[PDB]
């Protein structure tokens, strides 16, 4: 408990941007990596500000 | 350019000075001199690019600081990418944790590639409406659901067993999915962008992608380069892909590489997988045991063996393993199968173009007068050597403020620094400070 | 909300899934042969050796600390696992025999 | 089509009850040599003697292993043949003499033949039958199930005891699913459904085999072989998905392990309790260990004790060194490195070195399998080089110069070629002569 | 108060902005070459140009080497990664040295990380679900979303969720008056505690209490940190995720170290390659330190040469005692400092001089300074001597058990009497020798 | 308590000193030893002052004179509340863990910390405790009576609390003690022990850990359960590099202090050269033991290396080490040891015994005759005396031999004896 003193201030969740990636392989294929990047639904976001 | 940008030993050497006739050019991509050195690779390089041989050894002597390493690592560059290549040390081959054979053979396995390639047919489309009925009547009332693509919208009727599989994967439309034709595999790909705006908070499974344009169904083949050795440890392994990354291979039984060579056998009779020939090379194999020797001479002569070159700057001396001293410190063996190329030393008119060539990589500007004494110093000294103070130079230069490193600061770095040969001397004058093999040392200064 | 999308999606598996069972399974059939009474696992053994075990096995570990065995695996009242994790671990090692 | 030191040797090139041809199989002189290890071929045919070792000895650049390959070629891809160096005795899972004993046992193989008649096509339609029950009853009672096959060119009505109906309702088979029945050991398999039942659905996650080619009824014979060590290793190793000790399998590593004498035993009980019934046949194969100059005094000490054993196959041993020093003991002198009571209990094999004649032909033959043509000129120089530098080096030359020729457009190598190519590559006496001239460290 | 091992008196380098070196700074006294030779190397680390660069710094005992090695880590500054390390540390019984070295290099450099989250906290006024009347065809039973009102100190909101992180908060069985924490990002849900003012209620309880946090609702922080490379391919190695009941005992093993490939190295060079593309990360080099470097193999050795041609390579220093001896792992080979010669040709040679008598006294100045301790003058000329005569490190260590008996004798400043008694119950190196020639039994 | 039967070092406790650092002529089952108990003295007040770490000192002297007790009686004297590590130098060496890291290991356990934590705690004797099924009124409704001398007062439970009186059966009439923040209940005796006093009491709880024990639980999931099974295996330097920051940062809130104990090292001279070359790193750091080393061998080899160096540490070793020097005793405290061992192993020793067990304790060494005088009490009690003789003490030097003699013995036996060469002659004649 006195190491679980406050933590999330300075720590970074580190899993949220996929440096942890070779987790992927067991529930994840490629070509639905690669299409799932593709068909992103970024530009609407813009249009819709 | 996707690699780290620290710049290394040798960041300036790309590919190989040798046209389509293979006459060196003096300097040309990034290196300089060794002609005949470079020649003499060129051929092991279009050797490769062949790739209608297997199972031969090549060498590549020199003494300290002659061009071994920049040699090598130039064929690597211009061999290129999708070419599988792996450059190792002889003393890594030493481990508590696999066996000296098995780490070897697996230095043996990861230089061959081979490219997969297969075709998938799959079903990729937005859902608009799904109807299942349940009480109407009953037992799978072939309920039908909708699929919406940009280009094309159908309708399809839905199976029993289609039926329980949408169960599982729960499915509200409003959705893009995937279903594989052959085994019928749903899979979720993510919700539409009208969806976005229910929630303020939402989980970390949803997400938004846009609808999938053109036919419903198509066609595509996908390909993928896998070497050997991952072959060999996936088929290991209940998982063996965590054992990649985790690095514990557990020294795989050489029984299951019979049958992986009987797989890629099989594969390459169907033509769906073609294998590429590597390049193996090993750095400072002048210590070695003579076990790694005996089985280096043995595995060199099997079907698959990548091309092999190494470096090594000993003289005649003894191999580690041995009381008796063989020429060059490899057995006579390993000398009798394999090819010898000798690196000569440079000349001074070389060492200034290696300097300035290196001094455009640092990004430093250096006056005339100071590439003569940097080199008049680089003749008495290794080539090796006053590259570090090029460096050195440009921060005391730096200090001063002005532009291109002076002369005077060159001057003031060498004697901030010293050099190798002056060293021994200041140790054997002040031997009595020094700590001796025997031991003995004065700390004292008072007589 | 778009920085999170634009996060979350490029999850690339580095081989794939589809290259783990590419490269495993096997193109030979069945094959229904005999070799299954050649094999008899090490399981099977355990079980058809039970008059063995039962007349030979005999000593005791006279010395033993109860409750060293819920403190081993870390699954007790109090400790840093979380509470519905060692429920459902306790569930499964119910279950399992 | 790769080439790799070899593969121009094709078996050991003999002929019928005679003395070995002259060039055969890629095989240039010493007849003596590959005509003794000719009877070799024949003794390991008899599949009669156990654990008997021979040794060919000679020195470097004599042929030594592809006579090795060529008894590999000569036994055939059925008899198993298992390359070995001194150097993978040596490991740190376990102990060197387990490797060995484990290497002992990979030699020998087993062939497994099996004859089942089966019944494949698809479903027609299944009837009950009723008939009177032996002891009277109110409800109902079925004598025999009727299910009828249908195959590509043929068709065929069976009848078969009511007891087939839990099967039945185990694979779930109803109509118009072609299935896979066993004559004698009964019960069925659904394979998958009917191809033309595939668009009645528009989406659909079941597959379609199309019927069965051939009549319905068919008996077929499938011989598979397999290895002692491979069979052994089953038997160590546990088989379970969600088992607990399979539990242990995951999350921990397998390695290595010492097996023990009563497993072993105990498979060559059933081994020989299925060999007694004729369903097996047990073929022994050969062993092969390069450079046994490596192998410490310990793993030659257990190879005594292990040649004399009933199951051990006959192991072919390759050493090129004369006297040596025994590796573990300092003061002890043996030829070849083998100890003198090993080398009591085997026969050796001299090597003699190759002629000038017979070193142009190896080029010359080299070159069609290399698919490189040369000149007469070009070759005669190969010659000299070969005897005089090395023959390695003259081998090692031939892909330098196409690729020069290469670069020259030439399709042939010429003189200006091969002195290139000598050049740009040194053999070893050069190289150690150049080491002797320069105080760089060189 | 404060502990004091032969340290904590050196601030730093203490050089000028033109690179002269004072003659005595920041506990430093005399040395100016040398001083100025780090000086320079400092500024090379600073310019992050330069990877895989190596000095040594070689001279006799108790010159002042590791003194210095830890004035230019002080002088890096804490955001600049520092790695001591010893060649005796380098071999373990778990994995091969290799490793070990490579891995160490790694753990050198350094990276640094900012992401921003967004997070919704504060007391449970009022949860409700909201069940769908419609049944889609999908499930039997569900929820559209669920809304859960949140109250804070300096204001309160009401919150529209999804099923999911609802069911997380069944899952941290939440009730009306509990402080929780929801994470925008991973949709992670924290009960913190419950709400101070419901402590009252019952008089005995097994349940922690918190204020209630303050802030509006929702807030918005980024987080700076920064984490070297080989953490990451640590956390990459052994993953914290996942309830199965294999993981739970993966966890339960203890760390046992392994050779990483370098595929996965070269996956985290990647995406460390990305994040510095689009500007969220920035890559900043660190100094690895090795202290008697001679007690290293030469396959470490042979090993160290083809390290520091990686592009990756930390700037690395040297520091080495001994003159010209013979390499470990060697049988005949002599070398000096006890580095092969292929690896002294890389590096860079500063050396070190000794000290004079005059500098020592001054060293015993400014280290009783240091200890607080009062020394007379007289008595200072003495224990000046006294080091001259016998080490430098021995007047060091002389200095800590004379303020004992001054404090017996109630004296505040050190005399002479003290230190001359204090010299029969301390002996030094070449006393203890002298006497261990003539004895019975080993003296 | 702490049940034990006799040590070497049973009778002396604590050295012995006067505020004036000076050492009595016996004091505290310490005799002779003049120098080095005062020596040793000041070493133990620079422990007590603890301003200065990471300091070696050397104590070196003959076989079986005044070393092993000087540490003993510093380590006694020093007392309890504070570290103290003593380890022989082939312990270190492990198979499991490399020596390096056991050797780090030590410098980590001989430094603890002292952690102090408030609590508000309620104990008393229970008469009444009522709980009641879950109703539609209340999720659970009980009450329990604490009854103590001072106050009686009745409290209503929390629920939770309810699952805790229930979860462990709990029988009206015993003392127990509730926490209140830590949740759980503590049982005391039944109503064995008397209330005190007031129910609800503030109080602190000191706890004392070191720096190894607060290393071992950050690096594994349970690592206090590491810390017993000798499992630990090679903890991450990283993880003790936070260690360090986290401690200081508690140092500068004032909630933890750390204790400079210290480290003491038998049987320095069989340690390997790479652990030599470690200590001179690990001295020089910030938190570091005080370290004392005895050797009883000089001028021999160091493992590791051909060259033989002085007192067999090297130098290098030598110069971050203090030498303490002691000295082979004398006839007249021989006899005195020997009457302290009398007084502390229950054996009555006659004066005319006691002249003939000093000069043997002179002419051959004291560890012998401090051996005999409890040989002899057996050969006494077989004649029934209470008080040894001397016919006992030259009966017990006749059955057992000394090493000299034996050595001459073995010399002149030498064919019966096995040889180097491997040569023996088992039969008696020709
Ligand atoms: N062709 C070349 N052109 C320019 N510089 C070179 C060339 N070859 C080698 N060098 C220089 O040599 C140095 C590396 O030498 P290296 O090959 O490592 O010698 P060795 O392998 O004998 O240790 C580099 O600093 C590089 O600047
Ligand atoms: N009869 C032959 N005809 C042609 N080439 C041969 C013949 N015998 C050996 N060789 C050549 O010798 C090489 C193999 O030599 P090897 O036996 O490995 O030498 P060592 O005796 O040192 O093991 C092969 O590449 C092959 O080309
Ligand atoms: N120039 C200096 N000024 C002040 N103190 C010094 C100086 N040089 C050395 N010292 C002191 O000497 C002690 C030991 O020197 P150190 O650097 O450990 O020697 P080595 O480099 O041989 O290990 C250090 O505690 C340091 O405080
Ligand atoms: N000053 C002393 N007072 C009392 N007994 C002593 C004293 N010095 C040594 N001894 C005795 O010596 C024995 C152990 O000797 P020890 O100090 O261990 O020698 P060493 O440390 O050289 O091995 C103990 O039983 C103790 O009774
Ligand atoms: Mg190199
Ligand atoms: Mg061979
Ligand atoms: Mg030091
Ligand atoms: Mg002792």
């Amino acid at each position: 408990k006195l190491f679980k003193k406050n933590n999330q201030v300075n720590r970074v969740d580190l899993d949220f941007l996929n440096l942890v990636f070779t987790l992927n392989d067991k529930d994840l294929t490629s070509y639905h990596a690669e299409e799932i990047s593709k068909l992103t639904c970024v530009k609407n976001f813009v249009e819709e500000v | 350019l996707k690699s780290l940008s620290l710049i290394a030993a040798h960041s300036h050497i790309t590919g190989l000075g040798l046209d389509e006739n293979l006459q060196p050019r003096p300097t040309s991509e990034g290196m300089v001199g060794q002609l005949q050195a470079r020649r003499a690779a060129g051929v092991i390089l279009k050797m490769v690019q062949n790739g209608t041989i297997a199972g031969r050894a090549v060498l590549v002597a020199g003494p300290p600081s002659t061009g071994k390493t920049a040699l090598a690592m130039g064929v690597s560059q211009s061999l290129g990418k999708d070419v599988p290549f792996t450059a190792i040390a002889g003393s890594e081959i030493f481990s508590l944790e696999l066996s000296k054979t098995e780490a070897l053979t697996q230095a043996f396995r990861k230089s061959i590639g081979i490219k997969i390639k297969e075709e998938t047919e799959l079903i990729e489309g937005e859902v608009v409406e799904i109807q299942i009925d349940r009480s109407i009547t009953g037992g799978h009332k072939q309920g039908k659901l909708t699929i919406k693509t940009t280009d094309m919208e159908t309708i399809y009727e839905l199976g029993n067993k289609m039926i329980d599989g949408l169960t599982k994967e729960k499915v509200l439309a409003g959705d893009v999915i995937s279903i594989d034709k052959a085994s019928g595999k749903i899979t979720k790909l993510g919700r539409s962008f009208a969806r976005s705006r229910d929630y303020d908070a939402m989980g970390a499974d949803t997400r938004f992608v846009q609808c999938p344009e053109g036919e419903l169904q198509k066609r595509k083949t996908v390909v993928h380069t896998v070497s050997l050795h991952e072959i060999d440890v996936i088929n290991s392994r209940t998982q063996g892909f965590l054992a990649l990354f985790t690095g514990d291979t557990g020294e795989i039984r050489s029984e299951v590489r019979d049958q992986i060579n009987t797989k890629v056998a099989e594969w390459k009779e169907e033509g769906k997988a073609e294998i590429v020939p590597g390049v193996l090379f090993i750095d400072e194999v002048h210590m070695l045991d003579i076990e790694c020797f005996s089985f280096i001479n043995r595995a060199l002569e099997d079907e698959f063996a990548p091309i092999v070159m190494m470096a090594t700057n000993r003289g005649v001396s003894k191999t580690r393993g041995t009381n008796y001293k063989s020429p060059h410190g490899l057995p006579l063996d390993l000398l009798d199968r394999s090819i010898i190329i000798t690196t000569k030393s440079y000349n001074e008119q070389e060492i200034k173009t290696i300097l300035s060539i290196r001094a455009q990589e640092e990004e430093v500007e250096l006056s005339s007068d100071a590439l003569d004494l940097l080199t008049k110093t680089g003749v008495e000294t290794s080539l090796r050597y006053s590259s570090n103070l090029i460096s050195v130079a440009q921060q005391i230069a730096m200090k001063r403020k002005n532009n291109t490193v002076e002369v005077e600061d060159v001057k003031r770095a060498y004697l901030l620094f010293l050099d190798s040969a002056r060293s021994v001397k200041y140790v054997q004058e002040n031997e009595s400070q020094y700590i001796d093999d025997q031991g003995n040392v004065q700390i004292s200064i008072a007589k | 909300v778009n920085k999170l999308r634009c996060d979350r999606r490029p999850i690339f598996g580095k081989n794939l899934i589809d290259l783990l069972t590419k490269d495993r399974r096997v193109k030979y059939d069945k094959s229904s042969i005999i070799d299954n009474e050649l094999i008899k696992p090490l399981q099977t053994r355990v079980l058809d050796n039970r008059k063995i075990i039962d007349t030979f096995a005999v000593l005791t570990p006279s010395a033993v600390s109860l409750d060293m065995r819920k403190l081993a695996l870390g699954l007790n009242d109090d400790s840093s696992v979380g509470e519905n994790t060692r429920l459902k671990v306790m569930q499964n090692c119910f279950e399992v025999s | 089509t790769r080439t790799a030191a070899h593969t121009h040797i094709k078996g050991l090139g003999l002929d019928e009850s005679g003395v070995a041809k002259r060039v055969e199989g890629g095989f240039v002189g010493q007849i003596e040599a590959r005509e003794a290890c000719g009877v070799i071929v024949d003794l390991i045919k008899a599949k009669k003697m156990s654990g008997r070792a021979i040794l060919l000895a000679g020195g470097p650049s004599t042929g030594k292993t592809a006579l090795a390959l060529a008894i590999s070629q000569e036994l055939g891809p059925k008899v198993p043949f298992c390359p070995l160096v001194g150097s993978e005795l040596y490991s740190v899972e376990v102990k060197k003499t387990e490797t060995l004993m484990e290497n002992f046992r990979r030699a020998i193989g087993l062939r497994i033949k099996e004859t089942k008649e089966v019944y494949e096509g698809e479903v027609t339609e299944l009837t009950p039958e009723d008939a009177e029950n032996p002891l009277g009853g109110y409800g109902k009672t079925i004598s025999h199930v009727i299910v009828g096959l249908k195959s590509a060119k043929g068709t065929k009505t069976l009848r078969l005891d009511p007891t087939i109906y839990e099967s039945i309702q185990r694979e779930k088979v109803s109509i118009g699913d072609v299935i896979y029945i066993e004559a004698n050991t009964g019960a069925v398999k659904r394979v998958g459904r009917s191809d033309a039942y595939a668009t009645e659905f528009d989406l659909e996650t079941e597959e379609y085999v199309p019927l069965p080619k051939g009549e319905v009824h068919k008996k077929k014979e499938i011989v598979q072989d397999v290895t002692l060590h491979d069979l052994d290793v089953a038997n160590a190793r546990p088989q379970g998905g969600q088992d607990v000790i399979s539990m242990m399998g995951q999350l921990l590593k397998p390695k290595k392990t010492e097996i023990t004498e009563k497993l072993r035993q105990e498979v060559n009980k059933v081994v020989a309790k299925y060999i007694d019934q004729g369903v097996a046949e047990l073929i022994p194969g050969v062993l092969f260990i390069d450079e046994v100059n490596m192998l410490d005094i310990e793993i030659f000490t257990y190879l005594n004790k292990a040649l004399e054993s009933n199951i051990a196959p006959v192991v072919v041993l390759a050493s090129n060194r004369g006297m040596t020093t025994v590796r573990g003991t300092e003061d002890v002198i043996s030829p070849h490195g083998v100890p003198p009571d090993l080398i009591d209990r085997l026969l050796i094999v001299r090597t003699l070195p190759y002629d000038k004649d017979e070193i142009r032909t190896i080029i010359e033959r080299r070159a069609t399998v290399e698919r490189l043509q040369v000149e007469s000129s070009a070759l005669d120089l190969l010659a000299t080089m070969g005897t005089e530098t090395s023959l390695r080096y003259a081998l090692q030359l031939l892909a330098p110069c196409g690729i020069l020729a290469q670069t020259s457009n030439r399709k042939e190598i010429v003189v200006n070629d091969v002195n290139e190519a000598k050049l740009l590559f040194l053999d070893a006496k050069r190289s150690t002569k150049i080491l002797e001239t320069s105080a760089n460290y060189l």
